[PDB]
């Protein structure tokens, strides 16, 4: 959760 | 391995993963208003922000950070550095800042939004004093970087100490090569440094804007703004 | 300007003799503080340093050549960072604690007696425990406070050259000071920007402290001095 | 009108 944390997966 | 990188590659790095120049969706026929303009850098900002984060993991170390701690660091610093960029980026256009190659603001059009007028004169006397130190491209990169790595960093988190002071070495090697004695070499290195307190400075009074019109008058913020804002508030 | 002349060592010894004299809080063994005693005790503390600041600032070299105005500006602008610095640097050995005054030591806890001070707290802690494993000395102490002077204010302005020519100094006296502690040409620039950078941090404390004390004057209570007030509009 | 001039001017 959170989208900075998700974009920072890819 | 971000330690065992030379100053060149450093610099080589970095100016590699240089994020592109967005452009604004300006529209030049579009008559000014509060509620456009801010819609205007919102939209800019929402955009690089995305290009910030991954610009983001290919600063060397940035990576070798935890995941939360990579959110913590970039949730604390994204306003300085979307605003470094856009200082830089408005260097040779005195009195003006170019937020998007289409989208060139000068002083007295910030007045259509209350408020804006101090920030963008911070803004425009940080450009300004890039402009008569002559700050380079490989200097503003490390900044840049610096930034990143130091806004958000106050268990044992040398590392992230570890590669500032490579950067801090980076930014040396960059002078002593531009011909600069050690004095001025270390000058210039506390002048630059200490810019980054105004950049810090621009952002909290920044962010301190953006609270405002959110729970206010709604200059709609993207879902990404919004949360990089709560991480302030 | 008779700054510029100075040498490293005559830089030094002016600045350590400028140093404010450490003020003692209202004693009242009276625990605990509610909000409206904490708020009151910090701001007379601070209200009573910022007078000692003033003389402290007319002797630091090149501050005098300035005009009126212009150190009105520098003033108004680092004040509270002025405060923080000198806060921060007394509780340094006192880890955990924030030594307000001889007789104002506070721990983590009594931020609770505040709301929104906790965080406060915590950024100010963390700047002092910084500062202790940096093993900061009181050469570069007062040559980290001159700078904040300095240098806060000097980008919302020959007479901001000036700034600059006495700031380039200072840094000349750090980096002198760094060399005659031993440290190698790589250490000294090393920590010249690791110092320089927590003042980015201070920045950071000073201008989220300034937002709270607006809305504690707003809200009003807590009875702010009149030079407080004036030092707070140039913020707001 | 300020506070601040006054001690600036009477600095010791
Ligand atoms: C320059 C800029 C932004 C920016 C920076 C760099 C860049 O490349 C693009 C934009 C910015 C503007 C809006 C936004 O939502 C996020 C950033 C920005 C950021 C915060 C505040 C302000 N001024 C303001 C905002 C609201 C208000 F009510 C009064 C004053 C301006
Ligand atoms: C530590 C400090 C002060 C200080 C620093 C150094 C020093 O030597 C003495 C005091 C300070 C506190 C009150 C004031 O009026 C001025 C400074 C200070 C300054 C501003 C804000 C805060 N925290 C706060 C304030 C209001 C609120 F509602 C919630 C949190 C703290």
């Amino acid at each position: 959760h959170k989208i900075l944390h998700r974009l920072l997966q890819d | 391995l971000a330690l065992s990188l030379t100053a060149d590659q450093m610099v080589s790095a970095l100016l590699d993963a240089e994020p592109p120049i967005l452009y604004s969706e300006y529209d030049p026929t579009r008559p000014f208003s509060e509620a456009s303009m801010m819609g205007l850098l919102t939209n800019l900002a929402d955009r690089e922000l995305v290009h910030m984060i991954n610009w983001a993991k290919r600063v060397p170390g940035f990576v070798d950070l935890t995941l939360h701690d990579q959110v913590h660091l970039l949730e604390c610093a994204w306003l300085e550095i979307l605003m470094i960029g856009l200082v830089w980026r408005s260097m040779e256009h005195p009195g003006k800042l170019l937020f998007a190659p289409n989208l060139l603001l000068d002083r007295n059009q910030g007045k259509c939004v209350e408020g804006m007028v101090e920030i963008f004169d911070m803004l425009l006397a940080t450009s300004s004093r890039f402009r008569m130190m002559n700050l380079q491209g490989e200097e503003f990169v490390c900044l840049k970087s610096i930034i990143l790595l130091n806004s958000g960093v106050y268990e044992e988190k040398d590392h992230i100490h570890r590669v500032l002071d490579k950067i801090t070495d980076t930014l040396i090697h960059l002078m002593a090569k531009a011909g600069l004695t050690l004095q001025q070499q270390h000058q210039r290195l506390a002048q630059l440094l200490l810019i980054l307190s105004h950049i810090r400075h621009m952002s909290n009074k920044g962010m301190e804007h953006l609270y405002s019109m959110k729970c206010k008058n709604v200059v709609p913020l993207s879902d990404l703004l919004l949360e990089m804002l709560d991480a302030h508030r």
